[PDB]
RNA sequence: GAGUGGUGGCCACUAUUAUUGGGCCUAAAGCGGCCGUAGCCGGGCCCGUAAGUCCCUGGCGAAAUCCCACGGCUCAACCGUGGG
RNA sequence: GGUGGGGUAACGGCCCACCAAGCCGAAGAUCGGUACGGGCCGUGAGAGCGGGAGCCCGGAGAUGGACACUGAGACACGGGUCC
C-alpha cells in the first residue's frame, strides 16, 4: 500500500515479456546513444527522456540491447550518460526531493498558521532521511553529506 | 618465527618485552577471534565477540556478546573497526589477561 | 539437594468411590481371597508396569532396544505368563487374572493340595509347604513355572503323612 | 510486505482444495517450491505441474486430485538431527506414518522417510497429510 | 597488616563485600629502604615452605661490570637519581634502576637488594 | 581441607579402577605417595586381601607383610598403604607365583598369571628426557623412577620409547621404538585393553595433544591419544597379555 | 490482533520478557515471591498456636440463617496479638473458663480463611489445657485442675 | 484397615501464564491519531565461503541415586556382577 | 590504562612515585531484597512448575570485632593477645 496514506492504488505500466528487439525497429545502438546524449544535453531529467524516446521514436525501452562493452549486463540510460559524463551528481529523485522541500518551506514563512501543508512538509523530510540513509550505505553519497534545510 | 599459531608474523620489529613476536612473553591457551570496538587507552584494546544461546523452554536462540581487553604492541598497533585474533596469558593487569597476535583484516 | 528415600511399590485410585470399580474389585478379592485392597493393587501394578516396557520399546530402534526387548520376553515366560513361542505383541493382551494365578496360594489350591483357598493360605504360613526343597511362608510369592512341579508338604510336617486325619479329608474331595 | 513464498503457496493450496478447484497457479516462483511441488507429485499428493515464464519471477501451474486432507508450512525452520522424528511426527501428523514431514538437508530437500533411511537430519519447512 | 590478597572494588566501580577472614599465605611484610653507609647489615627470614631470603637493609660496597665480562668490587659513595620514587635520590635509597657513583665512574643497579642481599651495577658509558 | 592436607578416605569416593564394595563400610585406604598415581594403582592390602585372599583380616594381612612375603619388581614390600600399578610384578615365592597388574577391558586392575622366565623383566615407557650436572642424560619413565645414560647414546633414546628392564637389578636389556608398525596396547580411555600396531600418527597447534592410529588383528581401525599408547614389541609383544 | 508475536528463530529474549512481564498479573505468583502472607500472619506459618483465653463470646449467623455461634478472644503466647476462635460442637463452651490456655488452629474454609455462615473467625480451639476438646464433649474423659 | 481422621505448605486439577497451547465488537483487555531510532521479520536468479545447522570419530562431564537381566540373604525391601 | 619500583612461594593497582583520561551502563550499570553452590529430590502424559536439612563433592565459622607466635601446612573449635 502507500507509504503513509495505506492506500491501494494499482495503476502502471504492463509490460510484455521478451528478450529480442522488436523486428520494425530499425535503429542502431549507435543511433540511440546519440539521441541520448543530444536530449540529455536539452536539459530533460532521466525518466523524460524515456517518455520522449518512446512517444516520438518508437523506441521502447533501452532495456532491450546489451551494453557492447560489458556483455554481462543490459543498457540503460543511467549508464549510457554516465559513458559520456553527464550523469547527474546527486540521484535524480533525492534532488527532485529536496527541490519540493525548499519551495514548501518559503510558504511556511508566510503561512505559519497552515498547519495542514506542514505536515506534508514533514512527509516529504522523512522520505528524504530514508533516501540518504539507502544512498550512504551503497556509496552513492560520502560519509559526510548531511541534509540541512538552512542550507 | 614461530610462536605455534603458524601464521604470518608482524613486518617490522618492536622493543616491548611484553609482545610474544620480539619479546619474552608466552602464549598457552584459548585462541580467539573477534573485533576491536575501543583503543582508547595506551596498549589497550576491547574486542567483542557474538554468539547464540540456546533457550530450551523456548526452543530459540538470543545474540550475545563477550567483551575481553587485551594487550595491543606496538608493532601490530590495532585500530577501530578490524578483525584481530587474540590470545591467553598470564595476568598482566587488573583485567587484562590476552593480548593482540594478528590483524586478519584491517578496517 | 535430597537423599534418597524409598517409595511404595503399588498405586492407589484415583477416584475412592466409583461403583462399577468397586464391584469388579470385590469380584476379585472374594474369588482369590485376597487380605486387603493393598494386596490386589501390588499385583495391578506389576501389570501395568510389563505392559508400560512393551509400549516403549515397540516405538524404538538401535542396538540396546533389541536386548531389552529379548529380555522381556525371556522374563514373561520364565513366569509362566506366556507360551514358548510368543512375540512381543502377545505382551498387550494379559489380564490381572494371568497374574493372580501365579500366587502360591492359588497354586497350592490348584494341585490339589488344601480344599479351599484359604486353608491353602494357612498351609502355607503355619509352613507346611516347601518349593524345591526350601521352606517359603509368603503365600503372595510368585512360582516360576521350571519349580511348579516340585511343590509339596514339607518332610517335617504332620501332613507329609497319608494316614493323618486332616489330611484324609483333604484327599476326600 | 511480502515475507514468505513458501507459505503462501501452501496456504493457497489447502484454501483452493476444499472448494473443488482443479488447478491452480503459484505466482511467484522459487526453486525451494519447486523442489516442494516434485516430492508432493512423488507421492501422489499433485497431478502435473509446470513453470511458465513472464518477465518477473515466473509462475507455476498445478492440478489437483483432491487427495489432500491439509498442507501448511513450519515456521520456524526447526533443525531436527537423525534419531528425533517421532515427536515431530507426533505434533503435527494424526498417525504413525500418515503423511509425510518435507525436510532440507546438505543433500536435497526429501521427506522425512528417505531421511531417517540415510540417516541424517536437516531442517523442517512444511507437511502434507 | 599488609594485605595483598584482592581489591575490594569491581571494574565497574561497585563494591565487594568480603566474605571471608583474611588468610596467613596473602601476606606482604615492610619495605626494606636499603641505604647507603659505611657498614653493610644484613637479615635472614624464614619464608613459606620453609624457604630463606636475605635482606639487604645497609649498603657499602657494589659489584660493577663492564662490557667485557669482567667484575670489580668496590665501595658506593652516593645515589644521584632514582626513577621509582621522587624523594630516593636524597635519602640515598638504593633500588633495581638507580643510579649510583662510585669510585671509578656511574653505575646503572640491576639487581633487586631487598630480594637478593647484594648490589649489582653494570657501567655508565 | 581447611588448613592442610588430607589424610583419610571414603569409600564412595573411592577411585573407581579398584575391585571393592562401596557400601559395606566406611572408609577405605588412602594409598601413600608412591610409583604410578590414583588412577592406575591400588594399595597393595586390597591385593593381599581381597583379590587373592590369604587374608580374611586387615590384622593378620600386616603379619604376612611384616614377614616379608610380598616382592614387587624383586622388592620387599611391607607397607600396606604401597601402591601397585599399570605394567608391575607380584611374586609370591613361597608358594613359587607371578602375577602382572593390567587394566580390564572395561578399566579396571587385574592380576594375569605369567611365567617365571618373563617375571624378571618389567617395560617401561619413556615419559621424559633431560640433562642434568657433568653433562649427563636422565630418563623419566611411566612409574616415576629414573636412569642414567652417558652423552654418547643420546640419540638411543627418545620419549614414548620403550625400554624393557630387567628387575631387580635395574639394568637395560632391550629398546622398542615408537614407529609405524609397532606393537601397541592401550591402557586408558575408551578403547582400553585393544592392542594392534601403528598406522598413523597426527599433530597439532598450540599444545594440543598428538593422536594415533591402531589396527588390530580383525582388520578394524581405531583412534587414541599418542600417551595412551604402550609399545610393547617389534611386530609380536614381547610379553604375556590377555 | 493479528498473529501472537515474537515467533521468530532469533526472538527468544523479548518472548522470555514477555512472559515474565505478564506473570506478575498472576495473583497467586505475586504473593507467593514477594511473601505477602508472611507478613500479616498472626500465626507466624506455624500449623497451630497456643493462647490464653481472655474473655467469651457470641456471634450470630449471617443471613438467612439464625442462631448465635460460641467463640473466645484469644492472647497469642509467641507474640503478644489477639484472635478470635471457634468453640466447636454441642455445648463445649462450658468446659472453657477465663484465664484457661489453649491450642488453636485454622478453620479450614476457602483459600485458607473462614468459613460457613461465620465470617470474621478463622480459627477453632483444639485442646484445652492440653486435654483434648472432642473427647471432652463426647465423654471418655474429664478436664484435670478442676 | 494396624491404621484412620484434623490443620498448614508445594505440584496436579488449570489451555486460570498458554514455546507446544489462551484471549482483546457487545463479557477483563487495541495507546485519541500519526511519524520515526535500536530490536525482531524481510522478494527472484548465479558464483564463492563455511559461522549457524547435519553426519562420522578422539578427550571429558566422580561415586551414590534411575531402568533392565542374572546371582546372595526364605522370596522381597536391601546388597553384588554386567548392559544402558 | 601506561612507565619505574616494592612486596610475595608466585603473576597482578596487591601497594607506592610519576604521566594521562579512561572504565561500566536500558542487551539494566549502581543500589536494595532474599539466599551457602552442585550431584540430586517432590510432582506431572509430556512440555513444564516447585525445593535444595540428613548421604557424597566444594565453601565458610568456632560469643561479636581485630591481631600474632610455632610449623612442611594455621592467623589454629578441646593453643596465645587486646577491646
Ligand atoms: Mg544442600
Ligand atoms: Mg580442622
Ligand atoms: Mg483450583
Ligand atoms: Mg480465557
Ligand atoms: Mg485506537
Ligand atoms: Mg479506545
Ligand atoms: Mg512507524
Ligand atoms: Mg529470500
Ligand atoms: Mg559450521
Ligand atoms: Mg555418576
Ligand atoms: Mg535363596
Ligand atoms: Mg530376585
Ligand atoms: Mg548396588
Ligand atoms: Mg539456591
Ligand atoms: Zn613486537
Amino acid at each position: 500500500a502507500r507509504m503513509h496514506a495505506r492506500k491501494r492504488g494499482k495503476s502502471g505500466s504492463k509490460r510484455p515479456p521478451r528478450t529480442a528487439p522488436p523486428i520494425w525497429l530499425e535503429y542502431t545502438v549507435e543511433d540511440i546513444e546519440n539521441l541520448v546524449v543530444k536530449l540529455r544535453k536539452e536539459g530533460y531529467s532521466t525518466a523524460m527522456i524515456g517518455t520522449i524516446l518512446r512517444d516520438q521514436y518508437g523506441i521502447p525501452t533501452v532495456k532491450l540491447f546489451r551494453d557492447p562493452d560489458n556483455p554481462n549486463r543490459k543498457l540503460t540510460i543511467t549508464r549510457i550518460l554516465e559513458k559520456h559524463g553527464l550523469a547527474p551528481e546527486i540521484p535524480e529523485d533525492l534532488m527532485f526531493l529536496i527541490k519540493r522541500a525548499v519551495n514548501l518551506r518559503k510558504h511556511l514563512e508566510q503561512h505559519p498558521k497552515d498547519l495542514h501543508s506542514m505536515r506534508g512538509l514533514q512527509l516529504i523530510e522523512s522520505k528524504i532521511r530514508r533516501l540518504v540513509k539507502y544512498y550512504k550505505r551503497k556509496g552513492k553519497l560520502p560519509k559526510d553529506w548531511r541534509y540541512d534545510p538552512e542550507q | 618465527r614461530d610462536i605455534g599459531l603458524r601464521i604470518q608474523p608482524p613486518a617490522e620489529k618492536c622493543d616491548d618485552p611484553k609482545c610474544p613476536w620480539h619479546g619474552h612473553l608466552k602464549i598457552h591457551g584459548r585462541v580467539f577471534e573477534g573485533i576491536v570496538v575501543s583503543d582508547k587507552p595506551r596498549k589497550t584494546v576491547t574486542v567483542e565477540r557474538q554468539y547464540y544461546h540456546y533457550l530450551k523452554k523456548y526452543e530459540r536462540y538470543e545474540l550475545r556478546r563477550s567483551r575481553i581487553h587485551a594487550h595491543n604492541p606496538p608493532c601490530i598497533n590495532a585500530k577501530v573497526g578490524d578483525r584481530v585474533l587474540i590470545a591467553e596469558t598470564r595476568p598482566l593487569s587488573k583485567t587484562k589477561h590476552f593480548v593482540v597476535v594478528a590483524v586478519l583484516e584491517r578496517a | 539437594g535430597d537423599p534418597k528415600r524409598q517409595r511404595k511399590k503399588y498405586e492407589t485410585p484415583p477416584h475412592p468411590w466409583i461403583k462399577e470399580r468397586l464391584d469388579r474389585e470385590r469380584v476379585l478379592m472374594d474369588k482369590y481371597e485376597l487380605k486387603n485392597k493393598k494386596e490386589l493393587w501390588k499385583h495391578e501394578t506389576q501389570l501395568k508396569n510389563f505392559r508400560r516396557r512393551a509400549r516403549r520399546l515397540l516405538a524404538a530402534r538401535g542396538k540396546q532396544a533389541e536386548i531389552e526387548r529379548e529380555q522381556l520376553l525371556a522374563r514373561l515366560k520364565r513366569l509362566g505368563l506366556l507360551p514358548e513361542d510368543a512375540v512381543l505383541d502377545d505382551v498387550l493382551s494379559l489380564t490381572i487374572e494371568d497374574i493372580l494365578e501365579r500366587r502360591l496360594q492359588t497354586i497350592v489350591y490348584k494341585k490339589g493340595l488344601a480344599r479351599t483357598m484359604r486353608q491353602a493360605r494357612q498351609l502355607i504360613v503355619h509352613g507346611h509347604i516347601e518349593v524345591n526343597g526350601q521352606i517359603i511362608r509368603s503365600p503372595s510369592y510368585l512360582v516360576l513355572k521350571e519349580e511348579e512341579d516340585t511343590i509339596t508338604y514339607a518332610r517335617t510336617s504332620p501332613f507329609a503323612n497319608p494316614q493323618h486325619p486332616e489330611r484324609m479329608m483333604i484327599e476326600k474331595a | 510486505t511480502l515475507l514468505d513464498p513458501l507459505a503462501n503457496a501452501l496456504s493457497h493450496i489447502t484454501n483452493s482444495e476444499r472448494v473443488g478447484k482443479r488447478e491452480v497457479y503459484i505466482k511467484p516462483a522459487s526453486k525451494l517450491i519447486g523442489e516442494v511441488l516434485r516430492v508432493m507429485q512423488k507421492y501422489g499428493y499433485i497431478g502435473e505441474f509446470e513453470f511458465i515464464d513472464d518477465g518477473r519471477a515466473g509462475v507455476y501451474r498445478v492440478q489437483l486430485l483432491g487427495k489432500i486432507n491439509k498442507a501448511g508450512a513450519i515456521k520456524p525452520r526447526f533443525p531436527v538431527k537423525a534419531r528425533d522424528y517421532e515427536r515431530w511426527e507426533k505434533r503435527f501428523l494424526p498417525a504413525f506414518e500418515f503423511g509425510i514431514l518435507i525436510v532440507s538437508t546438505s543433500q536435497g530437500v526429501m521427506s522425512h522417510k528417505e531421511a531417517r533411511e540415510k540417516g541424517i537430519g536437516g531442517r523442517l519447512i512444511a507437511y502434507v497429510y | 597488616a599488609i594485605w595483598q590478597g584482592r581489591s575490594l572494588r569491581k571494574p565497574s566501580g561497585g563494591r565487594i563485600v568480603l566474605a571471608r577472614k583474611k588468610r596467613k599465605r596473602e601476606l606482604g611484610r615492610e619495605p626494606s629502604n636499603t641505604r647507603v653507609a659505611e657498614q653493610d647489615k644484613r637479615k635472614i627470614i624464614r619464608t613459606y615452605g620453609g624457604n630463606k631470603k636475605v635482606r639487604l637493609t645497609a649498603a657499602a660496597y657494589a659489584n660493577v661490570f663492564d662490557k667485557s665480562g669482567k667484575g670489580r668490587k668496590v665501595r658506593i659513595i652516593r645515589v644521584i637519581e632514582n626513577p621509582a620514587n621522587r624523594q630516593f635520590a636524597r635519602r640515598n635509597i638504593i633500588t633495581k634502576g638507580a643510579i649510583i657513583e662510585t669510585e671509578i665512574g656511574k653505575a646503572k643497579v640491576t639487581s633487586r637488594p631487598g630480594q637478593d642481599g647484594v648490589v649489582n651495577a653494570i657501567l655508565l658509558e | 581441607a581447611r588448613k592442610g592436607p588430607k589424610r583419610h578416605l571414603k569409600r564412595l569416593a573411592a577411585p573407581t579402577s579398584w575391585y571393592i564394595e562401596r557400601k559395606a563400610y566406611k572408609w577405605a585406604v588412602r594409598p601413600r605417595p608412591g610409583p604410578h598415581n590414583m588412577r592406575t594403582s591400588i594399595p597393595l592390602l586390597y591385593i593381599v586381601r581381597d583379590y587373592l585372599g590369604y587374608a580374611k583380616t586387615a590384622r593378620e594381612a600386616r603379619k604376612i607383610l611384616n614377614e616379608g612375603k610380598f616382592l614387587v619388581d624383586g622388592r620387599v614390600r611391607k607397607d600396606y598403604k604401597f601402591p601397585v600399578g599399570i605394567m608391575d610384578v607380584v611374586s609370591i615365592p613361597e608358594t613359587g607365583e607371578h602375577y602382572r597388574v593390567l587394566p580390564n577391558r572395561i578399566g579396571k586392575l587385574i592380576l594375569h598369571p605369567i611365567s617365571e622366565e618373563e617375571a624378571n623383566i618389567k617395560p617401561l615407557r619413556i615419559r621424559n628426557k633431560r640433562m642434568v650436572k657433568g653433562a649427563k642424560i636422565q630418563l623419566n619413565f611411566h612409574d616415576g623412577t629414573n636412569h642414567l645414560i652417558p652423552l654418547s647414546e643420546k640419540d638411543n633414546y627418545f620419549t614414548s620409547y620403550t625400554v624393557l628392564m630387567k628387575v631387580p637389578e635395574r639394568e637395560i636389556l632391550e629398546v622398542l621404538p615408537f614407529e609405524k608398525g609397532a606393537y601397541v596396547f592401550v591402557t586408558q580411555g575408551k578403547n582400553v585393553a585393544r592392542k594392534g600396531r601403528i598406522v598413523e600418527i597426527k599433530k597439532f597447534p598450540m599444545g594440543w595433544p598428538d593422536v594415533v592410529t591402531i589396527e588390530d588383528e580383525e582388520g578394524e581401525l581405531f583412534d587414541t591419544l599418542k600417551e595412551y599408547a604402550f609399545v610393547v614389541g617389534r611386530d609380536k609383544p614381547r610379553i604375556s597379555l590377555p | 490482533p493479528g498473529k501472537k508475536a515474537p515467533n521468530g528463530e532469533f526472538a527468544g529474549r523479548k518472548l522470555k520478557l514477555k512472559r515474565k512481564k505478564f506473570r506478575w498479573s498472576d495473583i497467586r505468583y505475586k504473593r507467593r515471591v514477594l511473601r505477602l502472607k508472611e507478613k500479616s500472619d498472626p500465626l507466624e506459618g506455624a500449623p497451630q498456636a497456643r493462647g490464653i483465653v481472655l474473655e467469651k463470646i457470641a456471634v450470630e449467623a449471617k443471613q438467612p440463617n439464625s442462631g448465635m455461634r460460641k467463640a473466645v478472644r484469644v492472647q497469642l503466647i509467641k507474640n503478644g496479638k489477639v484472635v478470635t476462635a471457634f468453640c466447636p460442637g454441642d455445648g463445649a463452651i462450658k468446659f472453657i473458663d477465663e484465664h484457661d490456655e489453649v491450642i488453636i488452629e485454622g478453620i479450614g474454609g476457602p483459600k485458607g480463611g473462614s468459613m460457613g455462615d461465620i465470617p470474621g473467625i478463622r480459627y477453632k480451639v483444639v485442646k484445652v489445657n492440653r486435654v483434648s476438646l472432642k473427647e471432652l464433649v463426647k465423654g471418655r474423659k474429664e478436664k484435670p485442675r478442676r
